[PDB]
């Protein structure tokens, strides 16, 4: 079930899903990701970040 | 005797009011399980030893 306190969903190109920082499931390596989302209770702005690993 | 998310031990498990926004379970510096989160409602439970050192 969806817990009431999800605040970030991170998807890696190798198929790993992180919810709130913890890897809960891994699929096969992903080539492309289609999404279509909308929300109204996310204050004023919510962000989608494309990120690369760094130390 | 608990087996929680693969970590096993002997202890007393209690429900806390604390709100930790990240992670599934927490360990000490020695690697002992200290707390874990219920994935349905987000409640955090603490784990304590059944017996302690005395003088
Ligand atoms: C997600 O919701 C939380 C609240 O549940 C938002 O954080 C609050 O933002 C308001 C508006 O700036 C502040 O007054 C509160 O103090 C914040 N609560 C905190 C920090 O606990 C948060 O902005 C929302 N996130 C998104 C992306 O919309
Ligand atoms: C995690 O939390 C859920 C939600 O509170 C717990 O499921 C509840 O269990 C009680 C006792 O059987 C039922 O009365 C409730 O109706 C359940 N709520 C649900 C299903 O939403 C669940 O037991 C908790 N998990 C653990 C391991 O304690
Ligand atoms: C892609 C839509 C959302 C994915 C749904 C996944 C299903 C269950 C969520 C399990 C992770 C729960 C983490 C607890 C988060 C928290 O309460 O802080
Ligand atoms: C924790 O929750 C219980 C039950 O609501 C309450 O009686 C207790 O005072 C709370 N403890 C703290 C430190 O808030």
């Amino acid at each position: 079930t969806l817990p009431p306190s999800v605040k970030e969903i991170a998807i890696s190109k190798w198929g790993h899903f992180y919810i709130n920082g913890y890897n809960f499931f891994s699929t096969f390596p992903i080539d492309c990701i289609s999404f279509n989302l909308t929300t109204s209770t996310s204050g004023a702005f919510w962000t989608i970040a494309y990120t690369s690993y760094t130390e | 005797d608990y087996n929680i998310y693969g970590k096993t031990g002997i202890g007393i498990i209690r429900q806390t009011n604390s709100t930790l926004l990240s992670g599934l379970y927490y360990t000490s510096l020695s690697g002992d399980l200290l707390g874990f989160k219920n994935v349905t409602d987000g409640v955090v439970y603490s784990v304590t030893p059944c017996d302690v050192s005395a003088q």
